[PDB]
């Protein structure tokens, strides 16, 4: 399991409640009982950010839920208070996820007083707890492959959320880890690597090889897509261009593999030769160039062990030319991935805090 | 081949 999941971004601890509380007592002039049942929920809110943001400490459904309810609990906030007007300044400062700095300025930190910065960050976190989980998962279990079908799905479609939303949400430029361009290339991994969860589920599931192939082809077109963006850029950690390099090679190997199984079961033995070609040597690029990343030896004895009795029985019994590849049909593609919309609410059983305000 | 992705897209959910 040779997955890319993101680290969470670190924030500081904010007082969050006295400034919501002094900035209540202000429109509603009460002398308490009925406008403090308000101010706890700014209590409950701020708790809710420290459970949130303030301890990055297990990979479980409890912490998503609680950073998923946070995001749900601002962005249902920003409309009650007219923030596009000054007032009630709140600084939160965030660490960039990816750029560790120097020893000359520090660390890469970013402070901006803006329920938009807030939640974009909290996406953010979102979006790299669900890649954490979904690449946890026992892959070899069909419950771990649908938690990690739907959190990769999740997660692509809360990195793109913030590439559309995150500029006109802030006031300056943001930080480049939630940068449109980075969050984009972070949203289509992770939109491949969900469907590379499809594959190993039709794998597991034995599905038809022509169904197989054009799984596998597709999650080659995004993981080349995702490694194109990262060819010219150092943005993400060093293991992500190799990794998608290799994957987008392993999964044109995949398709091919299945594929000349097809052509096998149509008697169409050249072909099948011409393809297991093709994928072995992908695969002993992959093998050569990209070692220190993933292990192929298994698909590459698999490979092998195929095109050696394809060609012993073509050489002696069958005689079919073996075409070039440039005169082999191309493999189809089947997508079955989708970048999730984000729809609040993302949490379960969400209430709002100030939903009577 | 159809309906064999309609099952998968299911499974999903």
């Amino acid at each position: 399991a040779t997955f890319i999941s993101v680290q969470l971004k670190k924030t500081s601890e904010v007082d969050l409640a006295k400034p919501l509380v002094k900035f209540i007592q202000q429109t509603y002039p009460s002398g308490g009982e009925e406008q403090a049942q308000y101010c706890r929920a700014a209590e409950e809110l701020s708790k809710l950010r420290r459970a949130a943001v303030g301890r990055p400490l297990d990979k479980h459904e409890g912490a998503l839920e609680t950073l998923l309810r946070y995001y749900d609990q601002i962005c249902s906030i920003e409309p009650k208070f007219p923030f596009s007007e000054n007032q009630i300044c709140l600084t939160f400062t965030w660490k960039d996820a990816f750029d560790k700095g120097s020893l000359f300025g520090g660390s890469v930190k970013l402070a901006l007083a803006s329920l938009g910065y807030e939640k974009s960050c909290v996406l953010f976190n979102c979006a790299a707890l669900a890649s954490q989980i979904a690449a946890e998962q026992n892959l070899d279990n069909d419950e771990g492959l649908k938690i990690a079908a739907k959190h990769y799905q999740f997660a692509s479609g809360a990195f793109l959320h913030i590439k559309e939303t995150v500029l006109s949400a802030l006031s300056r430029e943001p930080t480049v880890d939630i940068s449109p361009d980075t969050v984009g290339t972070l949203s289509l991994i992770m939109l491949a690597q969900a469907q590379e969860v499809f594959f190993l589920k039709a794998t597991r599931d034995k599905m038809k090889d022509a169904i197989i192939a054009k799984l596998a082809n597709q999650a080659a077109d995004y993981f080349g897509d995702a490694f194109k963006q990262c060819q010219y850029k150092d943005t993400l950690p060093k293991e992500v261009f190799p990794v998608l390099a290799a994957k987008h090679c392993i999964m044109q190997a995949n398709a091919e593999y299945h594929q000349s199984i097809l052509a096998k079961q149509q008697k169409k033995f050249g072909e099948e030769i011409a393809r297991l070609q093709h994928a072995a040597e992908l695969i002993k690029t992959v093998a050569s160039r990209y070692d220190e990343y993933v292990n192929v030896k298994d698909f590459s004895d698999k490979i092998n062990r195929a095109l050696a009795a394809a060609k012993k029985d073509n050489d002696f019994i069958y005689h079919d030319r073996v075409p070039d590849l440039k005169d082999l049909d191309p493999i189809g593609k089947a997508t079955l991935v989708k970048s999730t919309p984000v729809n609040v609410p993302i949490s379960q059983k969400f209430t709002d805090l100030f939903e009577k305000m | 081949e159809d309906d064999d992705i309609k099952q998968l897209a299911a499974w999903a959910t």
